[PDB]
RNA sequence: UGGGAUACUACCCUGGCUGUAUGACCAUUCUAACCCGCCACGCUUAGCGCGUGGGGAGACAGUGUCAGGUGGGCAGUUUGACUGGGGCGGUCGCCUCCUAAAGAGUAACGGAGGCGCCCAAAGGUUCCCUCAGAAUGGAUGGAAAUCAUUCGCAGAGUGUAAAGGCACAAGGGAGCUUGACUGCGAGACUGACAAGUCGAGCAGGGACGAAAGUCGGGCUUAGUGAUCCGGUGGUUCCGCAUGG
RNA sequence: GUCCUAAGGUAGCGAAAUUCCUUGUCGGGUAAGUUCCGACCCGCACGAAAGGCGCAACGAUCUGGGCACUGUCUCAACGAGAGACUCGGUGAAAUUAUAGUACCUGUGAAGAUGCAGGUUACCCGCGACAGGACGGAAAGACCCCGUGGAGCUUUACUGCAAC
RNA sequence: AUAGGCCCAGGCGACUGUUUAGCAAAAACACAGGUCUCUGCAAAACCGUAAGGUGACGUAUAGGGGCUGACGCCUGCCCGG
RNA sequence: GGUUCGUGGUAGGAGAGCGUUCUAAGGGCGGUGAAGUCAGACCGGAAGGACUGGUGGAGCGCUUAGAAGUGAGAAUGCC
RNA sequence: AUACUCGGGAGUCAGACUGCGAGUGAUAAGAUCCGUAGUCGAAAGGGAAACAGCCCAGACCACCAGUUAAGGUCCCCAAAUA
RNA sequence: GGGUAGCGGAGAAAUUCCAAUCGAACUUGGAGAUAGCUGGUUCUCUCCGAAAUAGCUUUAGGGCUAGCCUCGAGGUAAAGA
RNA sequence: ACAAGUAGUUAGAGCCCGUUAAUGGGUGAUAGCGUGCCUUUUGUAGAAUGAACCGGCGAGUUACGAUUUGUUGCAAGGUUAAGCGGAAAAAGCGGAGCCGUAGCGAAAGCGAGUCUGAAUAGGGCGCAUAAGUAACAGGUCGUAGACCCGAAACCAGGUGAUC
RNA sequence: GGAUCCUGAGUACGGCGGAACACGUGAAAUUCCGUCGGAAUCCGGGAGGACCAUCUCCCAAGGCUAAAUACUCCCUAGUGA
RNA sequence: ACAUAGCGUGAGGAAGGCAGACCCAGGGAACUGAAACAUCUAAGUACCUGGAGGAAGAGAAAGAAAAAUCGAUUUCCUGAGU
């Protein structure tokens, strides 16, 4: 309240929409995987089970941020372009289940 | 009881990375004859709340 | 039937002569050339002068009666 | 005889108007719903009620739902602030000046004025220019019109108040034009916020100019009003199982 | 003449329960009359059923004058009772920051028992009087304020009954 | 001891009545009378959601409502709103 | 532990504490007299705390922590 | 010897007088309204008899010590009948 | 002895009366209504210490942001005086 | 019992005492200085407010959220809720969920970037300059009567015409 | 097995007016009330938030049903920083 | 006229109370909040009335969904102040 000068969220503009089938990922940047053994199979059962991803909103996409050593096999719903090019920069296959 | 949440305020508002409060400019509906082209270029972005409006607003929009 | 004037509208120096400025500070608000744009500075549509460079300012005489106001780098 | 013709003609058609498919619309009559604060009889020792029979009324009235109108009869409320008490009067936003004490800012129901627009050029650019007034001479022609010479820093002009500017003009002509552009924007001013102001420069694509360059309206500073809600146009957005 | 209007106030009455100016003016009444009575009409702003103008009778009605009468008064005196006062019995109340509680002139939130400078003043009571304690009583009814109430009004807004 | 003071003149209200229990008794209200108007009887009007009532066990010489207020003399013009 | 500069204060911010009732644990007092109450010339920088004596006649401190119906001179306060 | 930034917590939005500079007013007001400085507010002490706002000056506590400020030194009344 | 009852009665009408209450009775409840107003708010010492302004406000004795106070933390061509 | 008093205080004889033994106690001639307390105020000794006195009682609380500081545990993680079990225990079990670990965008989406834009431009918000989370405690806020007392009023159901 | 027959009618639903749904008529599905209109009826019908189509899941207009939940005038035994 | 109404007799049953609680239904405020106020809030609350029962209500899909499936209702935690 503002002693009757018009409020601050009234003297401006409502914005925008909110998506009924709005999909949240989870998200896994690479260094994690360094935590994993070399040639691999990360699957998302197993980045739940370790502990690295708790609720899999959505399905689970991998993002570049940091940079990975082992030479894994990674499937998640999603990949950043960056990601897939480093996954397989190592020596690793992206599938996308 | 919770907190409620200030309605009016969360769809007018957005809390940015660093937790301050992004809005959109008001004059930006009609009346645009009176306003310049370089006005309304500069009325079209957002911008931050103030850090006076920000200290009497906040609880309302915790959450 | 008086009781009426405009809000002030802060004319004047906004920089001190030898203060240096980064480019597009205002110099100088004023209605008209009370003061005239000198070198690396700008006149804006409202008579503005501001720094077109960063430098120091330096408020000059022109010739007797008029004045400019320069940015040296 | 005329731009249109006469008859036959067929698509038709205009005023009058008959048959034939509808239809509500009136209008009158009818009785059997409904009604009777009418009579007689019964329940019944009852001026209630109900029943039976007459009479009256009758597709109305009454009653339900829906609709328009009237509607302080009754209800809930609103009916501003400033103010040398309040009321009455005046005022309320914006621009310019003085007050304002040579930065900025600065009050009073202090002193003065303006605004709620205008302009397709009164904008942009290129080129060229110089105003007021007076004196003297001269047809209509007068104190004053249009010529001519001289003197004239501006005594003019600048769409419009005032202030600050402006004669390398920002004033006045002419040619071509639409930058009165789209995306923006280092950085500054102003500022409680909301807003407001200036901006080099970058990109796109232009106008004028031989080029240099200037141009994101107008000499500058008023000419405006948020949000919510609605309308219109667009749209590589969403679309509540899926396609819409 | 002339403008306007739907039409421009008739009779009666009029300085009035109505007249601002105003104690209008004139007359009457009084030694002297802002009131009263009678006239006059320039009716600020009477007027015909929110009736006009009269009017016998009536009125704890209002108004002016007179006679009677009188302590109403000149201007106060005396007497009676009740209370007061003294004694015996009984015995409240409002109020109350503590008080050993003068005056003057000043000062000060601009009106002081209490502050200053002076001036007065032995201690304790009783009968009396009210100038002060901005005395008591009552969170001023006037006045303003409150985005307080309530009652009332209407061609305020929105409604509702009823028709 | 107990038992009207009176007169002249004016305003208002005709009159007897009525009223602010507890600051107003009056010139206020009422009133008889006047006038307008509504009402054909399951009357109009009024109370009630209704039934049922009042009106009225009345019926236009009656009933409801508005205004005026005995009586006398009267009651003008305007229907644009 | 010294040195230097400080230490008026309303609204108000910050800090450290006193005391009250109750709980826990520890350790005590008390019919050879508890609490309360009365008095006093005692102690601590304050809130406060002891001691001695009278009254009283059965309960109460202290330490550390914890929890609050935790402190009154004003409310034309209520009794 | 402070500034600035970011956080937690406020209170304040009746001001007053004095001096100076202005308006309003009558070149009145202990008037009103601004600007500027001070004091009061929230400041005890000394002076101005008394006297928020003037002059001097800032109270941590104790002292029967001292020196000064405004203002004073005949008596009330400390100090010069200098 | 009875009748009329509060969104109501009753009123020869005064806002008049309806249990010493009436411009809308009393009582209980909603109910601890609301009160930008007034009053009040209880132990101690230590350190610091304002404001009575601007802007906007059905705003003017209220509020909000800013200014001025306080506590904590940060950071350096120290930017303050 | 010659005195002018917010009643004390400082100085101080005299008289009277004798202690928690202290540069002690009671009283106070006389002298200096000295306008209660509270509230509210620009300013109150105030001739502004409140209190007769004494005593008792009498006002920021709790719950659930938010936020911030402190503390502790664990830490790129942290933590369980209801519930089961049980003694109105303690553990154990319970990972559903919540917060954090990634942002940008109205959104599709893309992701250390993203949005805007024709842009490989510039700019916004982010990243590069990782710490959170659970619990308790302090401060403040929100919803609740929300520090306490106080209207006039409003509405609902009843009770009253013994006045 | 599927020749035939049955499987809740003034119902469902719709218009109009309201209400309940967190959902204030809204683009308003779903549920109920008044009023008026008014189906299909296994080759059938409803829903998936206007609506149509597809798919999916259901079979209304009949009824009954313990426990886990609420509260305590009571009784018994206990508890309380 | 048959008969119906009516009238009589005999069986069954009801009636009233309350735990100032909880439950379901019919009817349903205002103060208050919105810094005014009318939509809205308070609140389907208070209150009145009826029906109850030891509990009531709900309940065996013309359901929830759309991870591809679940399998009556109720209550708690959560979702989410979404
Ligand atoms: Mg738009
Ligand atoms: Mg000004
Ligand atoms: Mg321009
Ligand atoms: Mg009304
Ligand atoms: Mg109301
Ligand atoms: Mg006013
Ligand atoms: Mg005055
Ligand atoms: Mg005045
Ligand atoms: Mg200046
Ligand atoms: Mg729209
Ligand atoms: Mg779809
Ligand atoms: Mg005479
Ligand atoms: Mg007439
Ligand atoms: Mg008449
Ligand atoms: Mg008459
Ligand atoms: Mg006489
Ligand atoms: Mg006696
Ligand atoms: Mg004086
Ligand atoms: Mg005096
Ligand atoms: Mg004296
Ligand atoms: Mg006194
Ligand atoms: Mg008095
Ligand atoms: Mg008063
Ligand atoms: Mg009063
Ligand atoms: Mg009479
Ligand atoms: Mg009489
Ligand atoms: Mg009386
Ligand atoms: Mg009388
Ligand atoms: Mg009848
Ligand atoms: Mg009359
Ligand atoms: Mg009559
Ligand atoms: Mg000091
Ligand atoms: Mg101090
Ligand atoms: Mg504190
Ligand atoms: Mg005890
Ligand atoms: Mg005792
Ligand atoms: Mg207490
Ligand atoms: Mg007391
Ligand atoms: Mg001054
Ligand atoms: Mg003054
Ligand atoms: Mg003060
Ligand atoms: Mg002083
Ligand atoms: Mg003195
Ligand atoms: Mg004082
Ligand atoms: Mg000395
Ligand atoms: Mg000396
Ligand atoms: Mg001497
Ligand atoms: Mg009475
Ligand atoms: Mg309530
Ligand atoms: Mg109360
Ligand atoms: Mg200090
Ligand atoms: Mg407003
Ligand atoms: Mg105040
Ligand atoms: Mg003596
Ligand atoms: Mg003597
Ligand atoms: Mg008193
Ligand atoms: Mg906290
Ligand atoms: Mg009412
Ligand atoms: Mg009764
Ligand atoms: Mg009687
Ligand atoms: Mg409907
Ligand atoms: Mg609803
Ligand atoms: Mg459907
Ligand atoms: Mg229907
Ligand atoms: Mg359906
Ligand atoms: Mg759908
Ligand atoms: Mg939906
Ligand atoms: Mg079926
Ligand atoms: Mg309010």
């Amino acid at each position: 309240f503002e002693g009757g000068q018009l409020p601050l969220f009234r003297r401006i503009p409502k914005r925008g929409f909110t998506n009924i089938n709005r999909k949240e990922f989870a998200i896994v940047n690479l260094d994690v995987l360094n935590r994993f053994e070399d040639g691999t199979e990360v699957t998302p059962e197993l980045l739940v089970e370790t502990g690295i991803i708790r609720n899999e909103k959505s399905g689970i996409k991998i993002l570049s941020n940091g940079n990975i050593e082992k030479k894994l096999t990674v499937k998640a719903n999603k990949f950043s372009a960056a990601a897939k090019e480093a996954i397989e920069a190592a020596g690793g296959k992206t599938e996308v289940i | 009881p919770k907190m409620k949440t200030h309605r009016g305020s969360a769809k007018r508002f957005k809390r940015t990375g660093s937790g301050k409060l992004k809005r959109r400019h008001g004059f930006t509906s009609h009346m645009f004859a009176n306003k310049s082209q370089k006005q309304k270029r500069k009325l079209r972005k957002s911008a931050m709340v103030s850090a006076g409006d920000f200290k009497r607003i906040r609880q309302m929009v915790a959450k | 039937s008086n009781g009426r004037d405009s809000e002030s509208k802060r004319l004047g120096a906004k920089r001190a002569d030898g203060q240096f400025v980064t480019g597009g500070s205002i110099l100088y608000r004023q209605r008209g050339t009370k003061i005239y744009p000198g070198t690396n500075v700008g006149r804006g549509g409202d008579d503005t002068l501001f720094a077109k460079t960063d430098g120091v300012v330096r408020f000059e005489r022109m010739g007797r009666d008029k004045k400019k106001v320069s940015v040296y780098p």
